[PDB]
């Protein structure tokens, strides 16, 4: 059971500063971990960020290409995860969606629908 | 760098047809954390399988999952017209989370 909604796509001219957001709905699951993934034609699929809550407040991952340039954050007293990128450029243009798996012993993890960010000096 | 890659990428099927799309980690993880997703032109990837055998709430069952060590594959029982999509495997198992580049079927 989900309803994952994010909202803020758009675009910016480059080194522009964005904050996407999805707030979890049916959740309060006692322990889960929260990612942003993100989709466009030159790179296919690529995991970009996760906060993480095994019960430890927050634990945070990035990569090869990403940090230094976001930061995951989400409260869940605000019931939001929100995603902050800063001194964006081309490359990072694409659709970024916002799944959430539980640490069940085992199910599945969940997919919201995304929203484009555009990088553009147009 | 963490390495998924699929064999192959583009197929032709029949309906009726039986389809194998396999999937290869570049370092031995384990089965338990091998996902498959399933992306319909014109929306998101849709959660497939879990585990490496577990298909996803909906996932019809003719649909199905193995692997164990480095090769895990995906097998269509009877292709049919909806399994048209693009499918993609991924890694959980240590950061970073990667994934395969994603196997293009299309219906004969």
């Amino acid at each position: 059971e989900v309803k994952l909604q994010e909202s803020g796509g758009g675009l910016v001219q480059p080194g522009g500063s964005m904050k996407l957001s999805c707030v979890a709905s049916g959740f309060t699951f006692n322990n889960y971990w929260m990612s942003w993934v993100r989709q466009s034609p030159e790179k296919g699929l690529e995991w970009v960020a996760e906060i993480r809550l095994n019960s430890d407040n927050f634990a945070t991952h990035y990569a090869e290409s990403v940090k230094g340039k976001f930061i995951i954050s989400r409260d869940d007293s605000k019931s939001r995860l929100y995603l902050q990128m800063n001194s964006l450029r081309a490359e990072d243009t694409g659709i970024y969606y916002c799944v959430l798996r539980p640490l069940f012993y085992y199910a599945v993890d969940y997919w919201g629908q995304g929203t484009s960010v555009t990088v553009s000096s147009a | 760098d963490i390495q998924l890659t699929q064999s192959p990428a583009f197929m032709a099927a029949s309906p009726g047809e039986k389809v194998t799309i396999t999937c290869s980690v570049s370092s031995s993880i384990s089965s338990s954390n091998l996902h498959w997703y399933q992306q319909k032109s014109e929306t998101s990837p849709k959660p497939w399988i879990y585990g490496t055998s577990n298909l996803a709430s909906g996932v019809p069952v003719r649909f199905s999952g193995s692997g164990s060590g480095t090769s895990y594959s995906l097998t269509i029982s009877s292709m049919e017209a909806e399994d048209a999509a693009t499918y993609y495997c991924q890694q959980w198992n240590s950061y970073p989370y990667t994934f395969g580049g994603g196997t293009k079927l299309e219906i004969k």
